[PDB]
């Protein structure tokens, strides 16, 4: 059977924005341009958004759409890189591990906002301990003790009857629950592949605007707004002398647009041939950049109100990541009226921000692994349920009591290095040993134009030095894992490195699996491994490109 | 899906040479058809696309016009002022048939032309 495209054109650009758009581009990129100096920060990572990250979407975009492979299987082209396209269906699965036990979070807040009286409110619930103070008396971020911070670590995390990532105690049954429906909703958002998948972002896509919309419109109209918007976009130039802001910058766009990480070259392998992916590109990584740009404004809306609300500066209430989204906000919501509707709607939003990115990540393992195996690309619903089971049972680990600090270390280790490693392993393998011009002409036999000398510069020199300076700092710039007071042992340590190698080291393996199954000399080897699987009736000619010069000084 | 390839033969050297690509099983007005040649490698010559967009190789552009009949459901390459570098086995190929359909990457068998 054929390859199936997409129904529509809007199906393939609203599952890119779907796993582009997701709760990173709300919690971590406001809280950076407020950090790294406002308006300013929006330099480095408008710049770095132009020269890696557009780039790098644009190629993942364009080789999905000529190969119509997945990740794996679109190495054909220079086969000793397929150890990159498995350690990036690796990763994918990694990250799958983790993210949708976020998304099972918000599915348990948004359960709990089915009350007129939400229960991060008050104390003197069950999970309460007998330093719950009204937080109407009250870095308030850092203040534990709160209505919002006790619900979320006590009666969602429950972490206080955990000690330590060393007794992480049993799954909880409720986030189990939510777990349950976050997967089983995933399964049959993918069962059926990109035909119901297309159909599903229009809505998991779609949602997180109006509801960004209502939050803009309301939030702007709030007591102290004004002053959190203010310092959002208080530009402090001064900001961009330090490397500690462009590095920030950097990682954003690299780990928000999500390029090289198999998703959307699943994606643009069900495109029709004809489908121009260099505006899609374009326009997707720019609604991806706009959409974080804009939920800042959200964001420090409410964070002004709060700072107004308990009479402190935005540097006390300013935050990031699951804290702001799941004490921060829900605290705000608590104090509005018609807070039930506000509730709702937020962890509704959540919930489409997550579920679209967790569709593409499972996408990108499905896709991959189907092309590999024609016993799973025949199997579509077996496949799928093997996968978002295992997913299921693996992601159990991280809803268990003590299931923050396993999520702490795969946050860290399951896509950092090791995913930087990988789309830095893709875009040499493309744009070096590939070819850039190769690539060019690929894309010319699909659009009717060559990429400009900019695309290919930046292709083969300036995403790669990107991408190269992104892993030298996130190497560099470690920190031994801890989660809020939390420092975890060695061993916890030595586990998320050995997570971070599983994955890189199937690079090297591959090669060297890929070097010796191959029959020949050692020139006829490395011929074998760097020519297109379909050009290997020309090795036996000594006729390769990538042994001359002019092929590797080919922009 | 069935893709016959017709119109390939011995012509001189600036001589004109119009190939047709009867196909079967698709609508050809919305799918995205392909010609290439093989002499060497496979070689990409024109691409007449699902809503009409025709893009030639560097190689041949302004010697050869794709075009397709929606009524008889043929793609047409018209060879102008052909020259002995474009002596190959020209296959039509349909990448696929829009958006709710199939990659079907169908080949011809392939129609050998001569020049000189
Ligand atoms: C689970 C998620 C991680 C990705 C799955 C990896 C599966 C690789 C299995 C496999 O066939 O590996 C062969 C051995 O490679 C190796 O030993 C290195 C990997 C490569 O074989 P191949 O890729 O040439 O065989 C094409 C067969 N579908
Ligand atoms: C690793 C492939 O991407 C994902 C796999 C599973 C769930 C979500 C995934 O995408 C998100 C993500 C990737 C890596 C690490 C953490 C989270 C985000 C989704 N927005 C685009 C960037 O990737
Ligand atoms: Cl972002
Ligand atoms: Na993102
Ligand atoms: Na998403």
């Amino acid at each position: 059977q054929p390859r199936e495209t997409w129904g529509k054109k809007i199906d393939f650009l609203l599952s890119v924005v779907g796993f582009a758009v997701d709760l990173a581009n709300v919690w971590r990129f406001p809280y950076l341009c407020y950090k790294n100096g406002g308006g300013a920060f929006l330099i480095p990572y408008t710049l770095f958004l132009i020269i890696a990250g557009m780039p790098l979407f644009y190629m993942e975009l364009a080789l999905g759409q000529y190969n119509r492979e997945g990740a794996a299987t679109v190495w054909k082209i220079c086969p000793f890189f397929k150890g990159v396209g498995y350690a990036v269906i690796l990763i994918a699965l990694y990250v799958g591990f983790y993210y949708n036990v976020i998304i099972a979070w918000s599915l348990y807040y948004l359960f709990s906002s089915f009350t007129l009286n939400l229960p991060w409110t008050d104390c003197g619930h069950t999970w309460n301990s007998p330093n719950c103070t009204d937080p109407k008396l009250l870095k308030y971020s850092k203040y534990k003790f709160t209505p919002a911070a006790e619900f979320y670590e006590r009666g969602v995390l429950h972490l206080h009857e955990s000690s330590g990532i060393h007794d992480i105690g049993l799954p909880q049954w409720q986030l189990l629950l939510c777990l349950m429906v976050v997967v089983i909703v995933l399964y049959f958002s993918l069962w059926k592949g990109v035909k119901t998948s297309g159909k599903v972002v229009w809505i998991t896509a779609t949602l997180p605007y109006f509801v960004l919309f209502v939050l803009l419109v309301h939030g702007v109209t709030l007591p102290g707004a004004s002053n959190g918007i203010n310092a959002y976009l208080h530009i402090d130039f001064y900001r961009l002398k330090e490397a500690t802001v462009w590095i920030d910058a950097a990682t954003q766009i690299f780990f928000s647009l999500g390029a090289g990480f198999g998703v959307l070259i699943a994606f643009a392998s069900y495109n029709k041939f004809d489908n121009n992916c260099y505006r899609d590109a374009l326009l997707t990584s720019s609604i991806n950049c706009i959409t974080s740009f804009v939920s800042g404004f959200a964001i420090f809306s409410i964070l002004g109100y709060m700072a107004h609300e308990h009479k402190v500066n935005i540097e006390d209430v300013a935050t990031e990541g699951a804290g702001l989204v799941f004490i921060l906000y829900p605290e705000a919501i608590s104090t509005l009226s018609g807070s039930t509707f506000w509730a709702v709607v937020f962890f509704v939003m959540l919930l489409a921000l997550g579920l679209d990115s967790s569709m593409g990540g499972m996408e990108a393992v499905i896709t991959g692994l189907a092309d590999d195996f024609q016993v799973l690309k025949r199997h579509r619903k077996l496949f799928t349920f093997g996968v978002t089971f295992s997913t299921f049972l693996l992601a159990l680990f991280c809803i268990t009591k003590g299931g923050i600090y396993v999520l702490t270390l795969l946050d860290t280790f399951a896509a950092g290095t090791s995913i930087l490693f990988a789309v830095l392993m893709e875009a040499i393998g493309v744009s070096w040993f590939y070819g850039v011009d190769r690539f060019s002409n690929d894309i010319q036999q699909m659009m009717g134009f060559r990429p400009g000398l900019y695309w290919r510069l930046c292709w083969k020199f300036v995403s790669p030095a990107f991408l190269l300076f992104v892993v030298v700092v996130s190497i560099i710039n470690f920190k031994p894992l801890t989660y809020d007071d939390y420092i975890f042992p060695p061993w916890a340590n030595w586990v998320g490195w050995g997570i971070a190698l599983s994955s890189m080291v199937l690079v090297p393996i591959y090669v060297i699996y890929k070097f010796l199954s191959t029959q020949g000399s050692l020139w006829e080897r490395l011929a074998y491994g760097i020519t297109p699987e379909n050009e290997h009736h020309l090795v036996a000619q000594r006729d390769i490109r990538q042994f001359q010069l002019q092929h590797w000084l080919a922009i | 899906v069935q893709l016959v390839e017709s119109g390939g033969g011995l012509v001189q050297a600036g001589g004109s040479l119009r190939l047709s690509c009867a196909a079967s099983g698709f609508p050809v007005y919305q799918a995205n058809m392909y010609w290439y040649r093989q002499a060497k490698e496979r070689e990409w010559v024109a691409a007449i696309q699902s809503e009409g967009r025709t893009i030639y190789a560097d190689s041949v552009k302004g010697r050869f016009t794709i075009s397709r009949d929606n009524s008889k459901n043929t793609v047409y390459l018209q060879m102008n002022s052909l020259k002995p570098e474009d002596t190959a086995v020209y296959y039509c190929n349909v990448k696929d048939a829009g958006w709710a359909s199939y990659q079907y990457d169908y080949w011809g068998q392939g129609t050998q032309v001569t020049v000189s």
